[PDB]
């Protein structure tokens, strides 16, 4: 706060702030799937007969 | 993870100018900055404040030096925070430490 100080006896000063830092580096994911090259000769549950 | 704090360094306490001066040195060991100094009783060189000789404080060291330093640079005036001054351990009284520089231009806030 700045409680009372009168404009004759001006005094204490304030401080600047800061001082936090953190690093969270890597991450990764890769869900590979297959194509089934020989499953396409039949019919899917879709594609009405 | 790696908490690396960074805080601003403000030894100054007021808008009072911090004037420096140079005086012959009489240190006996390594002394970091912001250390109160007194005059030697016999030889009148500059020594680190013992924390027990009341009223003999004359200034605060401006730049860290050692016993090989012939001349020490120290402040003559200004306002300093109670936390930034490297007080001697023998001075364990808070009230005395607030008024250690009473009568001179140094002030402790």
């Amino acid at each position: 706060m700045a409680l009372y100080v009168s404009p004759i006896v001006s005094g204490e000063v304030i401080r600047s702030r800061g001082g936090s830092t953190s690093e969270f580096t890597p991450g990764y994911v890769k869900p590979k799937h297959e194509v089934n090259p020989q499953m396409t000769l039949r019919r899917l549950p879709d594609e009405d007969p | 993870t790696s908490k690396e704090t960074f805080t601003h360094y403000q030894p100054q306490g007021n808008s009072d100018p911090a004037h420096t001066a140079t005086a012959p040195g009489g240190l006996s060991a390594k002394a970091p900055a912001m250390t109160p100094l007194m005059l030697d009783t016999s030889s009148r060189k500059l020594v680190a404040w013992d924390g027990t000789t009341d009223g003999a404080a004359v200034g605060i060291l401006a730049v860290a030096a050692d016993q090989t330093s012939t001349t020490l640079t120290f402040y003559k005036s200004g306002t300093f925070r109670y936390e930034d001054v490297l007080w001697p351990e023998a001075a364990s009284d808070e009230t005395k430490k607030r008024t250690a520089f009473a009568g001179t231009a140094i002030s402790i806030v």
